[PDB]
């Protein structure tokens, strides 16, 4: 969560994959203004993603669905 | 240097690895207060501008 | 912008002109009155660009009114000043000149021309002509000519031949020669004569011409005609504040070459005599040589300070070169340094000084200040930061938190030298560090400085928290042993709490919980150490991960009972019911992690630190002078030790005893006195407490403060208290010999002036190596990390076949590393089955964690086959299942991570710490012999006649407990398979006498034994039982030296006695020093003899260098009967006669003892000559498994000697990269016997043994290379360019036209790209998918 | 002699005395050796060692940050700690150590601007310490290019 | 007023400091008697005897 990332690794199965998914979420969470799905309780941008991984709300395959449906509906908005 | 009361015992780990613990008294009595004298130089040259 | 690879080649003059934007012709650089560069000078703005941004020389066009026009008044293009870093000019020379790299370095211009190097220099200096073309048959191409000999050619022929002088003659030779004709000619004639001494030379020429074939590189570009100049911004001449200037020496060299180049131009229209034009051309050649390299071909050209000028080749070479000091090692931003101090802090917390935080996070404060809206503009932000208002600290307390910051301690030995830490602001000046991580940092609070580094990007702040956090790093990468062990003060408090006395206070009372024991201690009603009865309810997880409780009454002391409210409900109570020394705490912390997890372990470690500090303060420990007790028998022992000195001295002055024996006796008595003192001293320090309680008197453990500080292992050892109290051993003078007069006094009693002068030698010698040998360790680690560059895991399980053997280390002495520890972290190779047959625990791949380790430990298994790194069949990397589980994490290793650098730091870290006749059975076991040649002696016992047999000690389980080497021709007292108890001398053999004992029995008559020609008549002067003497070749007559004296065994009829069961003759040949014991006519029995033949850090560093031992061990490469041919011609010969194959002969020194004889048989790869084994020959004869087993068994010795434990997997990973080259013996796709990569051999047989071809490929031979040489032998030219021999590597790659795929770790370090390791690996998979899909 | 002097000084012959704690005021279980020892102050002052550089001086030929506290330069990140970083596997940290910290003229300005705008976005580029190496090697008459796609 | 870590005494093999500390306490005890009798002024001759 905030001191350790011990429980974050099992939700993905690899130590190296935490960064590439948590930073991927935090990119849009910071610049795109997307609403976090986890309570924030006075935490920075680089730790709430870890607290959410500790719950396991997001995973590599399901980050690419909520973002792709957005452009999918933009296609209908554009045309 | 100076001389003063010295003990030999651990103090809550504040002297863990060769660390040294002192008193507010030594600062108040200014036993180890020192004076350092620095100097500065303001060069004033004739620039082509 | 994105590229794919880096191409290195030679610069054609046309391409140099293409780069250049102008020809510099004026040697002057800038004006003196004004400070602008001159036209067509060295800083000519036309060639290189404007001196100021968007400004021309005069001012016709400026202010972006004209974008990129060129001022017609001056000729200067208007643009940014950055163009001055990019634009390059050229120098047009009148006479072509030779490059120095491809001329002096080795030759690259001599090998191409097949000309002697010295003659090339002679021709260069305008001294010796060369025949470019001989129209007549008298002359010949590439002939050396003197001036006097050349006058005859002038008066004879003249125009018919072509022979001139100078470097342009070499250029014309390169122009005229053809390499395709050499390709089609040299290769054919090379096969005709296979001379090995010239085979490599022809191979090198063939390789060079072939490399020129596809490089498209015409060697006519070798001789430089146009020379590029460095951009002026990189050879800068900058004014100083005091109206001065300073410029790089490159500017001086450029001026020097231009000054004589224009002079050479002026010497042509002036029709200079050829004698002076030669001198000018030599001047130009020397100048350009010094420009390329100052101190290479001639004297190093200096400046006005007589220091050699640094050429641009020096700018990239060595430690001062750019590759090391500016590309790999860089200055960094957003970083600082401060002293370190101790902290109460938690393991993830660091004490930052509040003053440095605002400086480091200044951009962060600016960014969050505008968000807060407190500063409309950044100027106001900086102003209020400068004022240091109260608001900035309010913002600061949230900027710092949830933002880890890296800590660094120079030097960074291993991985744990850098750790992440969540900052904590401290209103102080120094950095506060957690005490428990000081041991990993090797940092003591004695003035050490730490380097702070804040990560900027989102991933870096993420990478530090996820992977670099201190809470993650509990176990060492080298071994799974914990690294957060309490060092000195926590262990002292824990030891004091976990102490027992029988008369202290409140003894024997029954209590119903630990909490109310704490109040008893705090109230002072009961003492800390007091054996009481307490009710304890502990927890266990016998269920499927579910904790179960159990309540019982235990007999313990109050101090240990206090600890039970600290354990995390997951440990047995018996783990704290001891004295709890340092190793006890280590194993406790290991147990917590192995049973419960990581978070409980971290919390427990923090609470142990807090408790230890608190109770060490509560107890109070000091060092009293009364505490240093002195034995009363010190003077008595000293007197009774010097008493024998008089006896020894009087014996020596009498003369009956020798000086060496005198020295040995006095040192022996002094050592005995030292032992007596050490025992007598420790007797009064461990059980000195004589206290009584409801009895008469009883003796318990000591309460001396020194005794706790030594027993707990906090500081020092019992080997030091001897120096405190007993005499300080014996000191050795720096020559190596040890002074027989010891320092009888100790520090408490004070020392003598002469005693101190003697002792100071040990002090200086001990510290001198530390001040010197750490450089050796650093160089060794640097070399190790080079050959560990691209060692990253690429797959999970390559599915390779069987791998390496595994066994305990019972050889030599007892068991040091059992199979319980050497396989923890391994993956099997084959389906290992228990001693109960057909019972297998593995489907050829399992992770040998503690459960399987215990399962095999309970069984009698002694051999397991694990998947080694060497056995891995992965190309350009290794797979996880071929490595094993991680050591820092305990889980199986995932892809992406790098292992080579981890192993290199694992072995390179302790390097600075490690600078310096009869066989008796010990325990009841069977007497087993492996590969034994049985023969019965004359007394009915068993004797041995084989060197390749070793004794084995087998217990009731079946595994070998002890093993001892037995040499050839020894005598044993017991048979094989005898289960005899310990304490029996089973083997007896003379340390010097080597027998020639005969296996067969019968009559012995002196055959092939003629007196006066080969032997001498000698008889013993006391016994008389003697025989003819056979001496060595250096003592026997040369007349009979042609034939080896052979004593065949005969019978009454006089026929050769053969081996029972084989029709081969059984006769013995006598080498030198072979005096026959029995006389003629008498016989010997089986097992009887014929004749008696009487007889540190660099130590581990040189193994990776593949250093050849001074006295190597010679072995055989094929089996069969060994023989000897030519005798005494420089060195003897060794004929090899196999059953079917071939006269394999080599130089063998007869001066060294052998093992087999003329009539004996030896197999391939067996000890025929003695001495240390050569690793190259071990590879050449036996497999890579034998040599890697040798290396892991060898290097482990030093670390065991220094008590350092390193996982064996950290060695063969380097060894796996040592075994990267491969020499071909067959053909089909490459040259005859050129050296290639093993991966290239594997991929070349991936299409010839497949369906793509029936069979055309070639078979290889595994090669071993030194750690320095193997680093250079890569398909990458930039990896080795940054380590050593930069000039050689660059000149070798340039002529080969190599290209680098940017696969190595430091390759992407230099270019700044992401590192193909871990996160960079998962990024690089995308790039690998990119180029494949077009 | 010390024992005789202590007897003269009305002090315990052993040389250690019992003490009370400044926090809870209890006698310690063992007597503590207390006396007088000549202390000294060394020249290595803490403030002379404390240094921090967010963005300051830059080198001329290499464009990297300068060295030395007196020059307000940054710390030197040698290859020794580069090996530790790559042993950890944190590639982004190592990349930013060499690209946006020291040798990117057009990179570290953006690194400053976006974090001022509260954007921790990485925009790396070619290190400036490699263009110098390429230019020098090219000045050696040794052609060297980058094989693009 | 200054507390030193005692664990650095035995392992570092520097025991002269302990003797220095004891001798310093002896000297300071002499001084504490001297000033004590000086503030009371028993006798100059008594001081000359002590």
């Amino acid at each position: 969560a905030r001191v350790t990332v011990q429980d974050a690794v099992e939700k993905i199965g690899n130590r190296f994959d935490l960064v590439l998914v948590a930073a991927r979420r935090a990119r849009q969470m910071q610049v795109g203004g997307k609403d976090p799905l986890v309570p924030e309780e006075n935490d920075k941008t680089t730790v709430i993603a870890l607290r959410e991984i500790e719950e396991g709300l997001i995973n590599n395959q399901i980050l690419d669905v909520r973002e792709r449906q957005e452009q999918q509906e933009q296609e209908a908005a554009e045309l | 240097g100076q001389n003063m009361r010295v003990a030999f015992m651990p103090w809550n780990g504040y002297n863990f690895e060769d660390s040294i613990l002192v008193s507010e008294r030594v600062v108040q009595e200014d036993r180890f207060t020192t004076i350092h004298i620095q100097e500065l130089a303001c060069v004033s040259r004739d620039t082509k501008l | 912008e994105e590229f794919d690879a880096i191409k290195i080649a030679l610069a054609s003059p046309d391409m140099i002109r293409s780069w250049s934007f102008g020809e510099v012709k004026k040697p002057e650089t800038i004006n003196y009155r004004t400070f602008k560069p001159e036209r067509d000078g060295l800083f000519c703005a036309r060639i290189f660009g404007p001196v100021k941004d968007y400004e021309c020389l005069c001012g016709k066009y400026k202010r972006l009114k004209h974008r990129g026009v060129i001022c017609e008044k001056c000729g200067v293009e208007v643009t940014q000043t950055k163009v001055r870093r990019e634009r390059m000019g050229h120098i047009e020379l009148a006479s072509p000149t030779a490059h120095i790299w491809f001329l002096k370095s080795l030759s690259r211009i001599g090998l191409l021309l097949d000309m002697p190097l010295r003659d090339i220099e002679r021709v260069l200096y305008f001294e010796s002509y060369v025949v470019i073309e001989g129209g007549m048959t008298n002359l010949e191409r590439q002939q050396i000519l003197t001036e006097e000999q050349y006058l005859d050619a002038l008066e004879e022929f003249g125009d018919e031949f072509d022979a001139k002088m100078g470097a342009e003659a070499i250029q014309a030779l390169l122009k005229s020669m053809d390499l395709e004709q050499e390709c089609e000619q040299l290769r054919e004639e090379l096969n005709e004569t296979n001379s090995e001494t010239k085979r490599k030379k022809l191979t090198k020429r063939i390789k060079l011409l072939e490399a020129f074939v596809q490089s498209g590189n015409k060697p006519e570009w070798m001789i430089l005609t146009v020379l590029p100049v460095l951009p002026p911004d990189l050879r800068p001449l900058v004014p100083l504040d005091g109206g001065r200037f300073a410029t790089s020496d490159l500017n001086d060299l450029y001026r020097r070459v231009i000054n004589r180049n224009n002079r050479l131009k002026r010497l042509l229209d002036l029709a200079a005599p050829d004698i002076i034009v030669r001198n000018e051309k030599r001047m130009l050649q020397e100048a350009v040589d010094a420009l390329l390299d100052n101190g290479r071909r001639g004297r190093a050209i200096t400046g006005s300070n007589k220091r050699p000028l640094k050429s641009l080749a020096d700018m990239i070479k060595g430690k001062q070169g750019r590759f090391r000091q500016n590309l790999l090692g860089k200055r960094v931003d957003y970083s600082g340094r401060s002293v370190i101090t101790v902290g109460y802090l938690r393991l993830h917390q660091c004490g930052l000084p509040k003053k440095m935080a605002l400086e480091l996070f200044k951009p962060f404060i600016y960014g969050k200040l505008e968000l807060r809206g407190l500063a409309t503009t950044i100027k106001a932000a900086k102003k209020m930061v400068e004022r240091e208002e109260a608001v900035v600290w309010d913002i600061l307390d949230e900027v710092i938190r949830e933002h880890p910051v890296l800590l660094n301690r120079a030097p960074t030995l291993h991985r744990l030298g850098i750790q992440a830490f969540e900052p904590v602001l401290i209103e102080g000046k120094a950095i506060q560090l957690h005490p428990l991580v000081c041991a990993a940092y090797n940092a003591d609070f004695d003035g050490d400085q730490m380097a702070v580094h804040v990560p900027l990007t989102l991933e870096a702040q993420l990478e530090a928290r996820a992977l670099m956090m201190s809470t993650n790093n509990i176990l060492s990468p080298a071994n799974g042993e914990p690294i957060i062990v309490p060092s000195q003060d926590v262990v002292l408090g824990l030891y004091y709490m976990t102490r027992d006395c029988v008369n202290a206070k409140g003894e024997g009372m029954v209590l119903t919980g630990p909490k109310e024991a704490e109040r008893l201690y705090r109230s002072g009603l009961a003492s800390l150490h007091a054996r009481v009865k307490v009710r304890i309810t502990e927890y266990e997880k016998d269920a499927n991960g579910e904790l179960v409780a159990k309540t019982s009454l235990k007999d313990t002391t109050v101090g240990r009972a206090i600890l039970w409210m600290i354990v995390p409900k997951g440990l047995p109570y018996s783990i704290v019911n001891q004295a709890l020394g340092k190793k006890a705490i280590s194993k406790m912390l290991n147990t917590c992690y192995r049973i419960l997890g990581l978070k409980p372990t971290v919390i427990f470690a923090d609470q142990i630190m807090y408790t230890g500090f608190a109770y060490a303060a509560r107890s109070g420990a000091s060092v009293g002078i009364d505490d240093m007790v002195i034995p009363e028998k010190k003077h008595e022992i000293i007197s009774e030790a010097e008493a024998e000195v008089a006896e020894i001295q009087e014996q020596f002055q009498s003369g009956l005893v020798t000086a060496g024996e005198r020295y040995n006796k006095v040192i022996d008595i002094w050592a005995a006195a030292n032992d007596r003192v050490s025992k007598a001293m420790m007797d009064n320090l461990q059980t000195e407490t004589v206290i009584n309680r409801d009895g008469q008197e009883e003796k318990q453990v000591s309460f001396n403060s020194i005794y706790m500080m030594a027993d707990s292992g906090a500081r020092g050892s019992a080997a030091q208290i001897r120096q405190l109290a007993g005499m300080r051993g014996l000191m050795a003078k720096p020559d190596g010999s040890i002074i027989e007069t010891p320092i009888t006094a100790n520090f408490r009693e004070g020392l003598n002036v002469l005693q101190y002068f003697i002792s100071t030698h040990g002090a200086r010698k001990g510290l001198a190596d530390t001040a010197l040998k750490t450089a050796n360790s650093g160089y060794l680690t640097r070399r190790l990390v080079d050959v560990a560059q691209d060692l990253v895991v690429t797959e999970d399980d390559c599915g390779t076949h069987e791998g390496i053997m595994m066994t305990p280390v019972i050889e030599g002495g007892d068991v040091k590393e059992p199979l319980r520890d050497r396989v923890l972290g391994r993956v099997t190779a084959e389906d290992v089955l228990k001693p109960g047959t057909a019972d297998i625990l593995v489907p050829r791949n399992t992770l040998l964690h503690e459960q399987w380790c215990d399962l095999l430990e309970e069984n009698s298994v002694d051999a397991v086959k694990v998947r080694s790194v060497v056995s891995c069949d992965t190309d350009f990397g290794v797979c996880a299942h071929c490595y094993g589980r991680d050591l820092a994490r305990g889980h199986i290793i995932n892809k992406g991570e790098a292992i080579g650098v981890i192993a290199a730091q694992s072995i390179g870290e302790p390097g600075t710490q490690l600078t310096m006749s009869s066989i008796q059975v010990k325990n009841k076991g069977s007497i087993k012999l492996s590969n034994v040649k049985s023969v019965v002696n004359s007394s009915g016992k068993l004797v041995i006649t084989s060197r390749n047999t070793e004794l084995k000690l087998i217990d009731e389980f079946g595994r070998t407990k002890e093993s001892y080497k037995v040499p050839y021709g020894a005598v044993l007292a017991k048979g094989d398979g005898e289960q005899v108890a310990g304490g029996e001398t089973v083997a007896n053999w003379d340390p010097h006498t080597m027998p020639v004992i005969t296996e067969v029995s019968g009559f012995v008559r002196f055959t092939d034994m003629i007196d006066g020609q080969t032997i001498t008549r000698q008889t013993d002067e006391l016994t008389g039982l003697s025989s003819l003497v056979v001496l060595d070749s250096a003592e026997r007559t040369a007349g009979g030296k042609d034939l080896r004296p052979a004593l065949k065994i005969v019978d009454a009829q006089g026929n050769d006695v053969l081996i029972p069961g084989t029709d081969m003759p059984a006769q013995y040949f006598l080498p030198g020093k072979a005096i026959v014991q029995l006389e003629d006519g008498v016989q010997i029995s089986s097992g009887d003899t014929l004749a008696r033949i009487p007889q540190g850090l660099p130590r581990v560093a040189d193994l990776f260098e593949a250093r050849r031992p001074k006295e190597p061990a010679i072995l055989a490469e094929i089996s069969g009967i060994v023989s000897f041919g030519k005798e005494t011609k420089g060195k003897r010969r060794l004929v090899i006669t196999p059953v079917d194959g071939s006269p394999y002969e080599e130089m063998i020194p007869k001066w060294r003892q052998l093992n087999v004889f003329e009539g004996e048989r030896v197999e391939r790869g067996d000890v025929i000559s003695d001495g240390p084994e050569a690793p190259h020959d071990i590879l050449r004869l036996r497999g890579v498994h034998a040599v890697t087993r040798y290396i892991v068994n060898e290097v482990q010795d030093v670390y065991r000697l220094q008590g350092v434990k390193i996982n064996d997997k950290h060695i063969e990973v380097i060894v796996r990269q040592m075994l990267r080259k491969a020499t071909i013996v067959n053909a089909g796709s490459s040259d005859f016997l050129e050296g290639e990569q093993v991966e290239y051999s594997r991929v070349k047989i991936a299409n010839r043994e497949l369906e793509a071809n029936g069979k055309v490929g070639a078979t290889y031979s595994r090669d071993l290379l030194g750690i320095t040489k193997a680093s250079l032998a890569t398909e990458s030219f930039i990896s080795a360019a940054s380590f050593q021999e930069t000039t050689r590597v660059l000149t070798e790659a340039a002529v080969a036209g190599k290209r680098d795929e940017l696969r190595g770790l430091k390759e992407n370090v230099i270019v700044g790209r992401l590192i193909p390791a871990g996160t960079g690996y998962a990024y690089h998979q995308d790039r690998m998918r990119r180029r494949a899909a077009g | 002699e010390i024992k005789e002097l202590l007897k003269l000084g009305d002090l315990p012959t052993s040389g250690q005395i019992r003490l009370y704690d400044g926090r809870t005021g209890e006698q310690f279980e063992r007597p503590v050796t207390v006396g007088y020892m000549y202390m000294l102050k060394l020249n290595h002052l803490v403030d002379d060692k404390m240094h921090a550089r967010s963005t300051g001086s830059y080198s001329l030929v290499t464009q990297q940050p300068l060295g030395g506290k007196a020059q307000f330069g940054g710390q030197r990140f040698g290859e020794m700690e580069v090996w530790a970083l790559e042993a950890y596997g944190a590639a982004y940290t190592l990349q930013e150590m060499l690209t946006v910290k020291s040798d990117d003229v057009n990179g570290r300005t953006k690194m400053y601007k976006n974090i001022v705008d509260g954007n921790h976005q990485m925009e790396p580029g070619m290190p400036e310490s490699f263009n110098v190496l390429l230019k020098e090697i090219r000045s050696l008459g040794i052609n060297i290019e980058l094989e693009d796609e | 007023d200054i507390v030193l870590n005692p664990l650095g005494v035995p392992s570092r093999m520097n025991i002269g400091q302990i003797l220095e500390t004891h001798l310093g306490m002896a000297a300071k005890g002499i001084g504490d008697k001297i000033n004590a009798m000086l503030k009371q002024q028993q006798e100059v001759a008594k001081l000359r005897e002590f």
